[PDB]
């Protein structure tokens, strides 16, 4: 009879006013990150890559697969282009080598120098030495020891941006099919976005013709308390529990990583005072990471037979009645739609900027999307869009899910050999 | 926009024949004449305005001055790196030197070490070398009197050039002064089938210094007169840019350096990378070394609070020491050099060191200074250890870094105010790296120009922006020593002269054998001697002599309040 709970899910509501407020707290920050001299004082850095389009012969979609399995090492090159018919083409070219026993059966450091020296073989046989391309590393601290074996050889250098990471490297798979993608995003265990910007809005790149991917880095959103007034007392909690306080505010409040516990922070609430579990706080359920983000997808998964959300309940030693489980159902609804709708704010107040930046009134652009919370959870992928295109009038967004079968740094190398097909 | 112009230029300032007979290089800046007295803050920020000076494209729309964006200098500019490709294409008995004095030949070893490693990157002969005035030594320590010499020049200038087909020669000399240099570009022009001179200076030529070479038949003026004449033919090219006086007056080492940097570093750049429009290339480059300069300077706070620490530390009898990787490391020890003779510092004051391609850290005390240089490029393991042993509080690094690079965790420990510099990328096919390199190299002599700059303005060793406790080293020196007497007095030129050899000579008798003595001889004498511009100018404004005015300093903390309180 109370409707207490509606009272207590209400912490969870965000009215368009809300939204729209960090939308621009948002635009804000990214703005600074931008700028040459408020960047190292910004959350969001909006590091860039070396995805970009320019006059100099550089278009997005260039990239440079290296992968290593066995004795073997291959490398790829993919470039795009204009066609003999004018048309957007792509060409493709592989090169593949044998690693000698020595170095294979030696150290880090000995093999990753004849990877440098494969690299510029066949960079200098392709006459793109020195023309800084997206890099990214497949397999069958690696990072650095990359870099590391190739500053120690003198033929070239790449900076610490060179590689990609599955927000970007989502992004390009996407825009192989539909150019008009120009940005890219994960949602999954943790949170991230990219896009394209004006070079002459990026103040850390030395040029102002063309544009760029940057990497947002979002997920720091908060950290200066861009958020103090949004937080609730279940949001803080996680914090200060985590590996990282202070850190990852905004990444924290949707990640897949630690969207499970903000359910169960809830239910601990709800036995405290109210009719859950009739005070009963099971022996798992007052432990830490028990109830995984994978259940949370399965009660709203639930047909409405309760028998999905029963399964779950019957883990956790818990005996649930048909009251108490449609509250959980509440509880995670309550969860998901803010997890949706802070993420629609954050990528409105990118696409808002980027027709700003654009002398269109109506903006028809497409989105590059991946992660387990946005492609599985059922719900969530749709209340998104929503909350979104009500943040942007007067953009057709498209969106478009990353194909399965591919996963990171080589959907990017499938999804282009399957484009010299043509 | 006729030049994309990244910083905004500074307001023109006050320049024209009107202004001062006296040339550029040599005139007092209108916008440090309360220098003495600025505050740290004030100080960076007026430095950072005059070193930007040389950015500044045209004012007046009549070229009063050919400014470096002019279209001459361009042009000329163009036309050398034209010849020098030529060059570049045959190695075979060919050969590119680089000479100047003092810091204009330190610039041009740091050219030759970078341009000869880009040419070994490509898998080429290096054919770059410098020649600096009393050789190697003279690199880094001061040796200035050893410019005097046109024969030394040539000297050293056959023997490098020993069995070449075809040389290039950029002779440097921001004043357009020093014989060295002089007697290289007559030489050169007597035999144009091997030879290329080119004269690298910041007058116009006919400000250039008209006094008679102790070794040479043709003044400077002459010679310079002659390559302009010449440049009419192609045989020889004359760059003399304008970009206005020094923050501290004649300190050519500040802006001249600066600018002898990049307009060497810019043309040669474009063209190794040309090899036919490099015009529009020539001026990317420049436009990034603008770039460098707002980097630099929006950390001027951080700067300030820096210069405070230092001063504070050399107050006290205390010591600095500037601890450079690599390169930076070179550029360090120059700069702390270079303070010798600038200044009265002792050598021990400030010190430059290079880890890279034990004695003194066991000996470092809690009164002395320790600044760290490095980029993130670095071998920052080794930094780290050095780094923890000192502590010797009394520490700050600067550190370049590309943006995406970040300082590990325990160096954010130990340099809680770090001076952090953040570079955006470079695009540049190959040379990306250089010019990232040159900036890099660039950003830290103004800091460290700037810091031990505005470090002995605030001890009162300066008035307006003047050296006044400057010692008599050379024959440049003398005749700066000279023009300092008469502004300062407004007396006739022979008044002043008399004064300045009466104190140089003192207390010897005056004669007519001193007053027709060639300058040589002025030069050795003087070189030792102390307190010699303070004496001759007390002795001046009082109608005292030299021995009351003696007294009245020793009773004093400083020459320069004497001299203010007189004034
Ligand atoms: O280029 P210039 O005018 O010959 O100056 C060279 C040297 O002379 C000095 O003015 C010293 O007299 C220094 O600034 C510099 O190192
Ligand atoms: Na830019």
């Amino acid at each position: 009879k109370k409707e207490k709970v509606e009272q207590i899910l209400a912490e969870f509501q965000l009215q368009e006013e809300d939204l729209k407020k960090v939308m621009r707290r948002m635009q804000k920050e990214m703005d600074r990150g931008l700028r040459l001299e408020t960047h190292e004082e910004a959350s969001v850095k909006m590091l860039p890559t070396y995805v970009r389009s320019t006059p100099e012969g550089s278009e997005v979609g260039d990239f440079l697969s290296l992968d290593l399995g066995g004795t073997n090492f291959r490398v790829m090159l993919v470039k795009v282009g204009e066609g003999e018919e004018g048309q957007w083409s792509v060409k493709t070219k592989h090169q593949m080598y044998s690693i000698p026993e020595d170095a294979m059966t030696g150290t880090a450091e000995m093999l990753f120098d004849y990877i440098s020296e494969c690299i510029s073989d066949f960079l200098d046989k392709h006459q793109m030495k020195h023309k800084k391309l997206p890099l990214g590393f497949t397999f069958s601290n690696v990072v650095g020891l990359l870099r590391d074996a190739i500053k120690r050889r003198g033929d070239f250098e790449m900076d610490v941006v060179a590689m990609v990471n599955d927000t970007v490297a989502t992004m390009i798979s996407c825009y192989y099919e539909d150019h008009q993608c120009e940005v890219g995003m994960i949602v999954g265990t943790g949170c991230n976005a990219c896009y394209m910007e004006e070079m002459q809005n990026v103040e850390l790149v030395e040029g102002d013709e063309g544009r760029m991917c940057v990497n947002t880095e979002w997920g720091a959103f908060g950290d200066s308390g861009e958020l103090d007034e949004f937080l609730l007392e279940y949001d803080r909690l996680v914090d200060e529990s985590s590996a990282n306080p202070g850190q990852q505010l905004y990444e924290k409040l949707i990640g897949g990583k630690y969207m499970g516990e903000l359910v169960r922070l809830v239910l601990l609430r709800l036995v405290d005072e109210n009719l859950l579990f009739h005070g009963e706080a099971s022996e798992q359920l007052r432990t830490r990471g028990a109830f995984e983000t994978r259940f949370v997808s399965q009660v709203e998964s639930d047909t409405g037979d309760r028998k999905q959300i029963y399964n779950i309940l019957s883990t956790l030693g818990l005996r649930p009645s048909t009251t108490d489980c449609d509250i959980v159902r509440r509880a995670c609804e309550s969860v998901s739609t803010r997890a949706a709708h802070m993420c629609s704010a954050g990528l409105a107040g990118v696409i808002n900027r980027m027709r700003e930046s654009r002398s269109e009134d109506v903006m028809r652009i497409t989105v590059g999307v991946d992660g387990s919370v946005y492609k599985l959870h059922p719900s969530f992928k749709e209340r998104f869009h929503a909350s979104v295109r009500r943040l942007t009038p007067s953009c057709e967004i498209t969106f478009i899910e990353s194909e399965e079968g591919s996963g990171r740094g080589a959907a990017l190398v499938s999804a282009v050999a399957c484009k010299k097909a043509c | 926009y006729q030049h994309v112009i990244e910083t905004p230029e500074p307001g023109e300032w006050e320049l024209s024949g009107y202004e001062a007979a006296v040339p550029i290089t040599e005139k007092s800046n209108p916008l440090t004449r309360n220098l003495d007295k600025a505050d740290a803050e004030k100080i960076v920020k007026l430095l950072g305005q005059c070193d930007a000076e040389i950015f500044q494209e045209e004012g007046q729309i009549v070229p009063t001055y050919q400014r470096l964006y002019s279209e001459s200098v361009l042009t000329t500019m163009l036309q050398v790196a034209g010849k020098v490709q030529e060059v570049l294409k045959e190695p075979d008995g060919g050969l590119v030197v680089l000479s100047g004095g003092g810091t204009s030949g330190r610039m041009a070893f740091l050219m030759s070490v970078s341009f000869n490693q880009l040419m070994k990157g490509l898998g080429q002969k290096p054919l770059y070398t410098y020649l600096i005035a009393g050789g190697d030594r003279s690199v880094v320590a001061s040796r200035e009197q050893t410019e005097d010499s046109a024969l030394h020049g040539i000297e050293e200038l056959k023997k490098v050039a020993a069995g070449k087909k075809r040389v290039v020669v950029i002779g440097i000399s921001v004043g357009l002064s020093a014989p060295f240099v002089a007697g290289q570009m007559d030489y050169c022009m007597d035999n144009t089938a091997v030879f290329l001179p080119v004269l690298v200076g910041f007058n116009p030529v006919s400000m250039a210094r008209n006094d008679p070479i102790e070794d040479w038949r043709s003044t400077f003026r002459q010679v310079a007169e002659r390559m302009q004449k010449m440049q009419e033919k192609q045989e020889a090219f004359v760059l003399n840019p304008a970009i206005g006086p020094e923050g501290l007056s004649g300190s050519s080492r500040m802006k001249g350096g600066g600018a002898t940097k990049i307009l060497l570093e810019t043309l040669l750049l474009a063209a190794h990378k040309t090899v036919v429009s490099s015009q529009r290339c020539l001026l990317e480059i420049l436009r990034t070394f603008e770039r460098a300069h707002q980097v630099t300077y929006s950390q001027s706070s951080k700067i300030a609070t820096l210069m405070k620490q230092v001063g504070i530390s050399l107050e006290k009898k205390g010591r600095v020491h500037l601890v450079g990787w690599q390169t930076l490391g070179i550029i360090a020890i120059m700069d702390g050099v270079e303070c010798i003779h600038t200044f009265g510092a002792d050598f021990q004051d400030i010190r430059g060191f290079l880890i890279g391609d034990t004695s003194i850290l066991p000996s470092l005390t809690e009164t002395d200074t320790v600044v760290f240089i490095f980029t993130l490029d670095d071998n920052l393991t080794e930094v780290q250890a050095l780094a923890e042993r000192v502590r010797c509080q009394n520490i700050q690094a600067l550190v370049h870094s590309t943006v995406g690079q970040s300082l590990p965790a325990p160096l954010k420990k130990l340099f809680p105010s770090l001076i952090s510099i953040t570079w955006p990328l470079l695009f540049f096919d190959y040379e990306g790296t250089y010019v990232q390199k040159f900036q890099r190299e660039l950003s830290t002599k103004w800091v460290l120009n700037t810091v031990s700059t505005g470090a002995h303005v605030l001890l009162g060793k300066i008035l307006q922006n003047h050296m006044l406790d400057l010692r008599i080293a050379n024959s440049k020196l003398f005749w700066r020593a000279l023009a300092m007497l008469q502004r300062f007095s407004g007396q006739s030129k022979a008044r002043c002269i008399e004064s300045l050899l009466q104190a140089i000579h003192f207390p010897q008798p005056l004669s007519d054998d001193v007053r027709a003595a060639p300058i040589s001889c002025h030069v050795q004498v003087a070189h030792e001697k102390e307190k010699v511009i303070p004496t001759a100018l007390l002795s001046l404004l009082l109608r005292c002599s030299i021995s009351e005015a003696k007294a009245r300093l020793s009773a004093a903390s400083s020459v320069c309040e004497v001299v203010r309180s007189a004034l």
